[PDB]
């Protein structure tokens, strides 16, 4: 296991998730 | 660039290129000093690794052992004196050394040679591959026992068999005790300077044994081995 | 029989040593204090000759400046174009235990010897221009130190069994045997006539000898240990020799005793070459501890230290007309020196 | 000129005492290390036992170990072999060597048949009469 | 033994040798210091020469 | 997962109607700031190295391309941080690409560091060095190799946003060479260790053992010991202590690797303190 890559994909992946997370909390402040 | 200068580049070019080569061919072959008093059968050693292969000043003999040239220099029609030519060989692979082990009167002026050999300022940096020939006429001067070593060096008496040691299955214990005793000798002035930077080989020659050379090479290897052990501060 | 002989040669010893005592009135150093010191000399390096395989052990320059002969104990001989830096020839070696070298003064001829007692004399002008073994000098029962042509026909050598000869290379013969050292010959200096030349050995000892006659003419016993260099003086006058106790002397030939001693506190190394510039003023002196000396020859002061190789300086040679300095060393390189204004 | 006067030898009762004297001139002494030689009759040069510059390190060989003793003295320039309990085979011709280079520890060639740096010598014979 | 011979050839080499006509040192040092002065101006080493006329440039 | 999900929740209801990041910072931090120091170190001994013509040598022509592989990882790693932290751009794609390719080349930089003092302690007996060149294609040539097929497959299988993210199994034809290096080299380490313990059992006494714990240490930052620490570890979640252990370990020692090398094998080295002595005495006696 490379440590420098798999901390690059689990970057990657937290800014795809804090992105769809933040879009959630967003929608369902109007919503809610 | 004037033609005549370009000539002399062109034919320092093809002069660079033919020491190419030669630093090639040279860099492959090793080359080893061998020394000894005249009692010492340095004569027969060459002449068994030259059949086997496996006003005259300086004598070279050519060997190859697993694809590896060896040129092993003997020292011809030279004077006594050898404080000045010895110089010459301050990057020589490695020096043997050849001590005949049944001259108990002489044995003192091989101790005095190889201290002087492994004190030389040049010579620190050069590892000696110590032959003690003439193993099996010490073995029968021993078992003969009309000649005692005791008279000549004192402290043999109290001298006492290495745990180490590993003698002949069948070989008395006095030959065996005897030889191990000439090695601490020369091991104790080997060790009594030198700080690492260069080691001694101690081995036991018949002067008939074809092993002789392969024990040279694998000696050689060792110290190939060291050499780079000291570029990188290993040792 | 014995003993009256060792009193007979010890009562003309002290004779000799008396003469010179009343012959030295004063000493080199009391009149040159008159002279402008030299000052610090400053060289730099303008070449850097290398592609030797291993170690340098001795060079000598040509009469025209620019082709130098060196050799190396892999068992080549390397003549180089000093001012383009290019290797005009590389002469392999039969014995690649080679410890000295000369230029023959017409430049047709290099010799060359060391550890095979055997003196190598290889053409330059072959009709088909390629070197050869032209011809091979035996005789000595001793290590050739150090050898010098005097011509195209006769060559001076001097060899590890405490003997000079002169040789013949028509004939392949010792025409003229010097003895008389009873350690081993180091080097020689021809004088600028080269009707005489100076031997150096390893019995702190000196001797002159006639090279038409054949016979020792002054004994110099100034140095205590080794000698490992002579040259002579430009004037052809005088010598100075270098030896293991870090000491150089000035001998004269007229004088019969040494003149000036170089030496300092912080020099223990032995001394491997000497050499005189045209003027005589500056002594180059390499020592073992990788840099060379410069001396003032009459004030006996460190005047410059050319400190740009990694071993043991071996060799060192002036050029005739004194233009630059050329040093061997063990680091197979071999670095030119000059100075600047 | 490098010279060295052995003083110290002829007949000696055997089980006696004597001692050697060495002076030196033209060198420095205290920058060479000191060895004596001796010689027997019908054999070659044999180093016996050497001294260093400053004396800390002090040798002897098999033969006269425990028997023989070198000292120096640099003030004036003085070697002295003081030898006890002498035996019948301890007869020969004694000569001191010097170290060919200062500040050298291996002394190399100090054996030699014709070395230069070496004094005359002097006869020690051990004889009974 | 060629001993008494080497001596005599010793010997005979201190006669040849005594009989030669020293001269002052004083006279040796100037002659020499003289020397010295009339090729100073003549040595490179001595006194750096231009690089226009140095072929070690 | 991404932003994608406003496709299907927004039909769906049309047909119906901290730590983490602070964590990702600090490890940021902290490597940065030992790749810096590597790097100004590893440019440091560049230079001296490349000052002095006495060592030039195959052994540090290799210490050389060494160095200057951790300089690239650690410039190529600082470019892919400014340009991913604060989109399929080309530029995006290939600082990314660079990066890869520079740690790759770093880790078959470590193992022809090794394979070559293995074949100086075995393989070189009596014979050339031309090997080296063969090394510098191993060094530069294969890495090159399996990432640029990869980058060809990333081309051609999904090529969607940013390659930094995860898209299967594809990222292995880069890290399954790279992990090898990291094992092989290991087990050449220990073989070295043994025969150089058997050299000094040849050679002799207690501190012998003490100078293999010596030849030990600075062996560890040649042969990159540590990441065999944690070379054999799954994927594991950005919460709990296993990962954060991990992670301080591996970014902090791979951020002072090349520090430590540098330190050790230059500026401790005997043969490159003898000449700066020497330049600085020439120095000072010249002025």
């Amino acid at each position: 296991r490379v440590a420098e890559i798999q901390l690059m994909h689990q970057r990657a992946k937290w800014i795809q998730d804090a992105r769809r997370r933040a879009f959630l909390h967003k929608l369902i402040a109007e919503i809610h | 660039l004037s033609a005549e200068d370009k000539a002399a580049v062109e034919r320092s070019k093809m002069i660079e290129k033919q020491l190419q080569k030669d630093k090639q061919v040279y860099r492959a072959t090793h080359r080893l000093l061998l020394l000894g008093a005249d009692n010492s059968g340095k004569s027969t050693i060459v002449k068994q690794m030259r059949i086997y292969h496996v006003t005259s000043g300086i004598f070279e003999t050519k060997f190859q052992v697993d694809k590896v040239n060896f040129h092993m220099f003997d020292v011809g029609a030279q004077r006594d004196e050898r404080r000045k030519w010895i110089q010459c060989f301050n990057d020589v692979t490695a020096i043997i050394f050849v001590v005949d082990s049944s001259d108990y009167n002489r044995l003192q002026e091989a101790l005095n040679d190889f201290k002087s050999i492994w004190n030389n300022r040049w010579l620190r940096t050069i590892s000696v591959i110590l032959f003690l020939n003439k193993q099996d006429l010490l073995a029968e001067k021993v078992l003969a026992g009309k000649s005692k070593i005791e008279d000549y060096f004192p402290e043999f008496a109290r001298y006492t068999t290495p745990e180490d040691a590993t003698p002949e299955p069948g070989e008395d214990p006095r030959v065996t005790r005897a030889k191990y005793f000439i090695r601490d000798e020369f091991l104790r002035i080997s060790t009594a300077s030198g700080d690492g930077r260069h080691y001694c080989y101690p081995h036991f020659t018949c002067s008939v044994d074809t092993e002789n050379a392969r024990r040279i090479f694998n000696d050689c290897r060792d110290i190939i081995q060291r050499m780079h052990l000291r570029q990188y501060e290993l040792l | 029989e014995l003993d009256q002989l060792r009193q007979e040669a010890e009562q003309l010893k002290n004779q000799i040593r008396d003469a010179r005592k009343a012959c030295a009135d004063a000493t080199l150093s009391q009149i040159t204090n008159n002279i402008d010191p030299v000052g610090r000399i400053q060289m730099r390096t303008r070449r850097t000759l290398r592609g030797h395989l291993a170690k340098i052990y001795a060079m000598h320059w040509g009469t025209d400046s620019r082709l130098l002969v060196s050799a190396s104990q892999d068992g080549k001989l390397i003549i180089w174009d000093s001012y383009t830096t290019n290797k005009v020839h590389a002469i392999p070696l039969r014995s690649s235990w080679v410890m000295t070298c000369a230029y023959a003064p017409s430049g047709n001829y290099v010799a060359c010897g060391g550890l095979d007692n055997i003196c190598s004399i290889y053409n330059l002008k072959t009709r088909e221009g390629n070197v050869r073994v032209s011809r091979e000098l035996a005789g000595h029962t001793g290590y050739l130190s150090c050898c010098r042509f005097l011509d195209d026909n006769q060559i001076v050598t001097s060899s590890g069994d405490t003997t000079c000869a002169l040789w013949d290379i028509e004939t392949g013969q010792q025409t003229t045997t010097f003895t008389g050292h009873t350690g081993d010959v180091m080097s020689l200096s021809l004088a600028p006539d080269t009707r005489l030349f100076v031997s150096g050995a390893c019995d702190a000892s000196a001797k002159l000898w006639d090279v038409r006659e054949g016979m020792c003419r002054q004994t110099f016993t100034g140095h205590e240990s080794d000698i490992n260099a002579i040259c002579f003086f430009p004037n052809g006058n005088a010598f100075a020799t270098g030896s293991d106790d870090a000491t150089c002397r000035l001998f004269d030939l007229r004088a019969d005793q040494e003149l000036m001693t170089y030496s300092h506190d912080n020099i223990i190394c032995g001394i491997t070459s000497v050499s005189f510039s045209k003027s005589g003023r500056l002594l180059l002196a390499g020592y073992d501890d990788f840099n060379c000396n410069v001396w003032d020859a009459l004030k006996a002061d460190r005047a410059g230290v050319l400190a740009g190789h990694d071993n043991r300086v071996s060799c060192l040679g002036v050029t005739d007309d004194g233009m630059a300095v050329a040093t061997g060393s063990w680091d197979s390189f071999l670095k030119i020196w000059n100075g600047s204004s | 000129q490098v010279q060295l006067q052995e003083s110290g030898g002829g007949l000696v009762q055997p089980g006696g005492s004597l001692r050697l004297s060495c002076a030196a001139s033209g060198f420095t002494f205290s920058n060479y290390k000191m060895n004596w030689v001796r010689q027997a009759p019908g054999k070659g040069l044999e180093w016996v036992s050497d001294i260093s510059q400053s004396g800390a390190s002090i040798s002897y060989t098999g033969s006269v170990k425990g028997r023989f003793t070198i000292s120096r003295d640099n003030a004036k320039n003085t070697l002295y072999l003081q030898m006890n309990s002498l035996k019948p085979e301890d007869t020969a011709v004694y000569y001191c060597a010097r170290c060919p280079a200062p500040f050298t520890r291996d002394c190399f060639d100090v054996t030699s048949t014709t070395y230069a740096y070496r004094g005359q010598g002097t006869q020690v014979t051990v004889s009974s009469h | 033994t060629a001993s008494i011979a080497q001596a005599r050839k010793l010997v005979e080499q201190l006669k040849m040798e005594a009989n030669i006509d020293r001269i002052k040192v004083s006279k040796a040092a100037a002659d020499l210091m003289a020397y010295c002065e009339a090729h100073a101006k003549e040595d490179p080493l001595l006194t750096p020469v231009p690089a226009s006329e140095n072929p070690f440039r | 997962v991404m932003t994608k999900e406003e496709q299907i929740f927004l039909l769906h209801r049309a047909q119906a109607q901290t730590r983490e990041r602070e964590v990702f910072d600090r490890l940021g931090m902290i490597y940065t700031v030992g790749y810096s120091v590597s790097l100004a170190s590893l440019t440091v001994a560049v230079l001296i190295l490349a000052y002095f013509r006495r060592l030039h040598c195959t052994r540090n022509y290799i210490h050389m391309h060494l160095f200057l592989s951790f300089m690239l990882r650690a410039v190529s790693i600082f470019v892919k941080d400014a340009v991913l932290y604060s989109a399929g751009y080309a530029g995006c794609r290939v600082a990314v690409t660079f990066f890869l390719y520079f740690l790759a080349t770093n880790y078959y930089w470590i193992l022809v560091e090794g394979l070559y003092l293995h074949s100086l302690i075995f393989m070189a007996f009596f014979s050339e060095k031309k090997y080296l060149w063969g090394f510098t294609v191993f060094g530069w040539g294969l890495p090159a190799v399996f990432v640029a097929v990869w980058v060809s497959v990333r081309a051609t299988l999904a090529n969607t946003g940013c390659w930094d993210l995860s898209s299967g199994n594809k990222k292995w034809i880069i890290q399954v060479p790279i992990l090898a290096s990291i094992v092989l080299n290991f087990i050449l380490f220990i073989n070295i260790v043994r025969v150089l313990a058997t050299k000094l059992r040849e050679t002799n006494t207690r501190q012998q053992y003490r100078k293999l714990l010596k030849s030990t240490l600075v062996l560890m930052p040649l042969f990159g010991v540590h990441y065999i620490v944690f070379m054999a570890t799954p994927y594991t979640e950005v919460s709990g202590t296993l990962w954060q252990v991990q992670m301080h370990y591996e970014m902090l020692f791979n951020s002072f690797q090349g520090f430590f090398v540098a330190i050790i094998y230059c500026f401790c080295n005997g043969e490159v303190q003898a000449e700066i002595k020497k330049s600085w005495s020439r120095w000072t006696l010249a002025l």
